[PDB]
């Protein structure tokens, strides 16, 4: 049965761009701290560059009719065309709105689109309209349907601008077709079970030490190595990894055994990978390919590969459980098993071996949302302040 | 008085042409501060 | 029907013309300047292989944009709804403000016309109305400004008066000569003024209170308005509008400011013609509102006291009015209107007033001049 979009569902807004005669798929993105203005994240070349959906996911808090919304300003519901939706940015907790200010991208009438803290006012609310005549007012909004979004405050469509040199998103009188992709559903999620997009710590077979990078010796080249360390690093931020699936739609679903995924270090922003010389090395987003950066959780060291497995469009089933399930990381393409180098805090190097060791089981602990937000803020602040220092030095 | 000498000479010039009107021919009181700037400042510097 | 029209026009922005489509448009002011340049250029204005056959394209563009601005300003919501806070009306006004910048509206009003001139032969050389820029075009700029943006702040009021309004008043007052008065352009400019500009200045009268800094501008306004009021081609309604605007602004103005206008009133009133009726009312209102200024040695603390020059002026005004009225034939309206004026001047002037021992000699020559006082 066709899935409908209800409230409290985590989704991403997708738009298509025919730049130089190729179809490029873009997602609406916004970084909470720092610049409040929204931008666009490319999700077409996911094979070449991983997409950052953590700043593209939005959640549908409230869906209200126009008159009910007007009365509310004056004084798990299913979405229908013609309602006004409140989109909250999942990472920041702030809401999509029209800033009422223009960056002057050659369109005088256009207004900027960004994030706002408070729900009060008509700027945060957006009304959804049918894409074509196959949908009518009041009809349920399907997951695979295209949506036309109009700001209540300005009556300006959420518009994709081509004329400007770099593709932007803004509120303009020209209309743009936006497609909603279901990332995850809050209610159907199972507590204590691994889902896509989680920030987690890879606790090793001793349950006392986790996979970490070297500390902040001010060397971004020494930060690239990956090793096993224990102690307070289990509660520091440099032990945080985000599990991003290779799928855009239903990327927040339950992770099955054998599912390919990418591991990213939150503080450094770099993806775990397997170089051709059998060593694990953090490496940049721009060159982070699926060939090297794809890993799977597998129940046992036994060599029977999962083979080919159905891509399911939904929550899926809860298989991996936090804190008790024993997982073995295996590279997708090489088939190597992740294991400790075992050479003599402990600082045991992590290597990529054919058979591994007996205690290569790695448990999973889900980091707190506050801790993950703090780590992301740390990364963003480090980037901005390093840019500032380099500019001042120049 | 200085705007008056200017106005008389401009009036003589315009009836010497035989036709036309100049926007500044209006009296000093009708003039604006921007227009009054030149004669006011030159009177200021002579007195100063 | 206004909200629907605004919504349709914003859904199809190409209805606003190339200058306001929003993608590369140069703005309303640049559109007007380009249209004036086109209208001056013979090639683009006409087909170039009488007037119906020769559609002046610059004038067509200017009329199009003026009509668009007029329609939008009329689609602007009512002030009572805005004050009640009707959210949809507030939203419509915000949309119109976003559509039309205020600076462009100020610049279009700042644009001046080309006055008709007397030729060497002596006949009037009148430029074609349909060829160039007409005051009715700015009459829409004024409606949009007073219905959407609204004149609510005193510095902007004065800035507009300085840049765009007062030059038109000066042009109209300079077109007051016998030959130039009958020109169609003078009639059009007087219509534009008395229909759009003067009523706006009557409606925004209270803001004129605190203008101590812009004394020159506020005096030029009064002088130009009075000069225009002393006109022939003005109709009854136009003259009434001028009267209302003048006696509304002078009521709010500070007493010391209108002293210069008093010096021309004292020379025009004793004639006791039909034109003096409005000066009679203006003098009555002024000397009734500011009676304590003259009689009390201290007066109001903020405005102060008289300079003894306006005291001599009021004395001579009173005496001239009294003698001319004594020697004038009985007219009912004139003698019912001049009695309050005489009684108010007599009350305002202190009974123990000391006539100036140092009488002013060698006054401004233009004051004694009667041929237009210029």
């Amino acid at each position: 049965e066709i899935q409908f979009l209800r409230t409290d569902d985590e989704v991403v807004l997708q738009c298509t761009a025919t730049i130089h005669k190729e179809q490029q798929k873009l997602c609406l993105a916004a970084e909470g701290f720092g610049n409040r203005l929204c931008f666009l994240e490319s999700t077409s070349n996911s094979k070449n560059v991983p997409p950052d959906l953590s700043i593209c996911t939005f959640v549908l808090e409230q869906s209200l009719s126009v008159r009910a919304l007007q009365e509310m300003l004056a004084n798990h519901r299913t979405l229908l065309y013609g309602h006004a939706i409140l989109l909250r940015h999942s990472y920041s907790g702030m809401y999509l709105c029209c800033l009422s200010t223009s960056r002057s991208s050659t369109d005088k009438l256009a207004f900027d689109v960004g994030l706002q803290e408070d729900t009060t006012g008509e700027a945060c609310w957006w009304t959804i309209h049918p894409a074509s005549k196959q949908r009518s007012e009041g009809e349920k909004v399907r997951v695979g349907d295209d949506l036309i979004l109009v700001s209540v405050s300005s009556e300006r469509y959420l518009h994709l601008s081509y004329g400007n040199g770099s593709l932007h998103v803004d509120a303009a009188f020209q209309q743009t077709l936006w497609s909603v992709a279901p990332i995850s559903s809050g209610s159907e999620a199972a507590q204590g079970y691994l889902i896509g997009g989680d920030v987690l710590r890879l606790l090793h077979g001793h349950m006392d030490e986790c996979l970490t990078v070297p500390s902040g010796e001010h060397g971004e080249e020494q930060r690239r190595t990956v090793h096993y360390e224990g102690g307070a690093v289990s509660v520091h931020a440099r032990s945080l990894w985000r599990l991003e699936t290779l799928r855009v739609a239903w990327s927040g679903s339950h992770i099955r055994w054998g599912q390919p995924f990418r591991l990213r270090h939150v503080t450094t922003g770099k993806y775990l990978s397997l170089m051709e010389d059998k060593n694990l090395l953090l490496m940049d987003k721009e060159k982070a390919d699926v060939k090297s950066t794809a890993f799977t959780f597998r129940s046992s060291k036994e060599k029977l590969d999962v083979g080919v497995r159905k891509e399911v469009d939904g929550m899926g089933t809860s298989e991996i459980k936090y804190g008790d399930s024993v997982c073995y990381i295996q590279h997708v393409d090489t088939g190597l098993w992740l294991t400790y180098q075992s050479v003599d805090s402990i600082q045991r190097k992590a290597i990529m071996h054919h058979e591994g060791h007996m205690d290569d089981g790695i448990s999973l602990s889900r980091s707190q949302h506050e801790e993950s937000r703090t780590a992301r803020v740390i990364r963003s602040t480090v980037f901005l302040f390093n840019r500032f220092i380099r500019g001042l030095d120049a | 008085n200085y705007h008056n000498i200017w106005a008389k000479k401009k009036k003589m010039e315009l009836e010497s042409k035989g036709g036309g009107n100049h926007p500044l021919l209006v009296p000093y009181d009708t003039l604006t501060a921007k227009e009054k700037a030149k004669d006011r400042e030159k009177a200021q510097d002579i007195l100063k | 029907n206004a909200n629907v029209v605004v919504r349709l026009l914003i859904r199809r922005p190409e209805c606003f013309g190339p200058a306001l489509r929003g993608e590369g448009g140069n703005g309303l002011l640049a559109a007007m300047e380009e249209a004036i340049k086109i209208a001056e250029d013979p090639s683009r204005d006409g087909p170039s292989p009488e007037e119906d056959d020769t559609i002046h394209m610059g004038n067509a563009i200017m009329t199009f944009y003026s009509a668009l601005i007029d329609l939008l300003g009329r689609c602007a919501p009512e002030m009572h709804l805005i004050h009640a806070g009707k959210g949809e009306a507030i939203r419509i006004r915000s949309i119109l403000r976003s559509l039309i910048p205020l600076g462009d509206l100020v610049g279009v009003i700042s644009i001046a016309f080309q006055m008709p001139t007397i030729a060497k032969d002596g006949n009037v050389v009148e430029p074609d109305m349909s060829a160039g820029f007409c005051p009715d075009h700015k009459a829409a700029m004024v409606l949009f400004l007073d219905r959407v943006y609204g004149i609510e702040v005193q510095d902007f009021l004065l800035h507009l008066l300085e840049v765009g309004f007062l030059p038109d008043l000066r042009a109209a007052a300079s077109l007051d000569t016998a030959a130039l008065s009958a020109t169609d352009m003078a009639l059009a400019l007087n219509r534009y003024l008395c229909t759009a500009v003067l009523p706006l200045l009557t409606r925004c009268a209270p803001l004129f209170a605190g203008t101590e800094h812009h004394a020159s501008l506020i005096d030029s306004l009064l002088h130009t308005v009075y000069r225009l009021s002393k006109g022939c081609s003005l109709t009854k309604a136009q003259r009434d509008s001028i009267e209302v605007c003048l006696l509304s602004i002078c009521g709010q103005l500070r007493p010391s400011m209108m002293q210069h206008l008093l010096r021309r009133l004292v020379f025009d009133v004793p004639l006791l013609n039909e034109h003096a009726k409005m000066p009679l009312k203006l003098l009555t209102n002024h000397y009734e509102r500011c009676w304590k200024y003259y009689c009390l040695p201290g007066g109001w603390g903020n405005f102060g006291a008289a300079s003894e020059e306006e005291l001599h002026l009021s004395r001579k005004l009173f005496w001239g009015i009294f003698d001319a009225l004594s020697q004038k034939k009985y007219e009912q309206e004139l003698f019912k209107l001049a009695l309050p004026c005489l009684s108010a001047v007599a009350g305002a002037l202190p009974p123990d007033y000391m006539e100036s021992n140092y009488v002013s000699m060698m006054e401004k020559q233009s004051s004694m001049d009667s041929e237009g006082n210029f």
